[PDB]
């Protein structure tokens, strides 16, 4: 590999060699909750620190019935493929002269 | 030598490799590399016309 | 995402009234040293026999 030949080559230089420089204490989160040991901490007990991450949504694609590809295929939904082996269609053409 | 996605994020901001002055008589070397607004493309494609 | 362990130092506070060095002292609240003649606070001694 070495930075190339991979899915999503724009996120190459951002994800790979920038996070090696920065992530020395893992502090890109939003601190929300703390677990103070007891009613009164006195700054001596080990305080737990609860963090919050940042995740984006998966880029959604609406199913192809809104695409005009449905013209190319009549679509009968089918209930058991492990039960059908070899479906078939038979034509019978009478031919005048 | 670096990959080109570094080279796009470097070309837009960094100064050149010892470029030339403007507004003075002879082509001087720039040493006050803080004011001249040159964007030379002779680097990246490595050319001479 | 995962957690952190906060460890802070605790140092015991110092108050000069609290330490018992103050038996070598008479600790008096006071306002203005700027109204004193130099080198001169007298006190009279009587040694009856």
């Amino acid at each position: 590999a070495t930075l190339e030949q991979r899915p999503f080559p724009y996120l190459a230089t951002e994800a790979n060699l920038l996070t090696q420089i920065k992530e020395s204490a893992a502090d890109g989160l939003f601190k929300s909750f703390q677990l103070l040991l007891g009613k009164d901490a006195r700054e001596g007990s080990v305080r737990f620190e609860a963090l919050l991450g940042v995740y984006t949504n998966v880029v959604e694609f609406v199913k192809f019935l809104e695409t005009a590809l449905a013209a190319a295929c009549v679509n009968t939904e089918f209930k058991d493929l492990r039960r059908m082996i070899d479906g078939k269609i038979q034509f019978k053409i009478s031919m005048p002269t | 030598n670096r990959g080109l996605y570094t080279l796009v994020n470097e070309y837009s901001a960094r100064l050149a490799g010892a470029p030339a002055t403007s507004t003075t008589d002879l082509q001087y070397v720039v040493v006050n590399g803080t004011d001249v607004f040159l964007d030379q493309p002779c680097h990246m494609l490595q050319e001479a016309y």
